[PDB]
């Protein structure tokens, strides 16, 4: 997956995460980033290796 | 009959055993937690670099 | 105490110390484990009455 230029890769799952509005990111204690919004469509994602 | 109420008088009586297991998920928690520092680097993402 | 020695007295150096993450907050929890310890033998060898 490649989000505005974030590269990675897992598995895409559907998030019960509550994002703000204004949040974009969400990050772990080693900060990797979890979860993630799509840019086109404003559902959240959770992102597992 | 004393021996079943004296370990369950109180919860540190077991601490000789308890602190074998709590050092050993101290000292890992920390060599992940650890991954976030750049190191005077640009960033800490490996794949964002 | 690790800022005294590594980046003493200069705030500067203080600021650079931080993106290493917590290096010598590790050796803090090292040196004390020892201490209480050194407290510890005394107290087995001797004081048995």
């Amino acid at each position: 997956f490649n989000f505005n230029g974030l590269t990675g890769t897992g598995v895409l799952t559907e998030s019960n995460k509550k994002f703000l509005p204004f949040q974009q990111f969400g990050r772990d204690i080693a900060d990797t980033t979890d979860a993630v919004r799509d840019p086109q469509t404003l559902e959240i994602l959770d992102i597992t290796p | 009959g004393k021996i079943q109420d004296s370990l369950s008088s109180t919860p540190s009586a077991l601490g000789k055993l308890q602190d074998v297991v709590n050092q050993n998920a101290q000292a890992l928690n920390t060599l992940v937690k650890q991954l976030s520092s750049n190191f005077g680097a640009i960033s800490s993402v490996l794949n964002d670099i | 105490d690790c800022t005294m020695y590594i980046c003493g007295d200069s705030t500067e150096c203080s600021n650079l110390l931080l993106q290493y993450g917590s290096f010598c907050t590790q050796l803090n929890r090292a040196l004390t484990g020892i201490a209480v310890e050194q407290d510890k033998n005394t107290q087995e060898v001797f004081a048995q009455v």
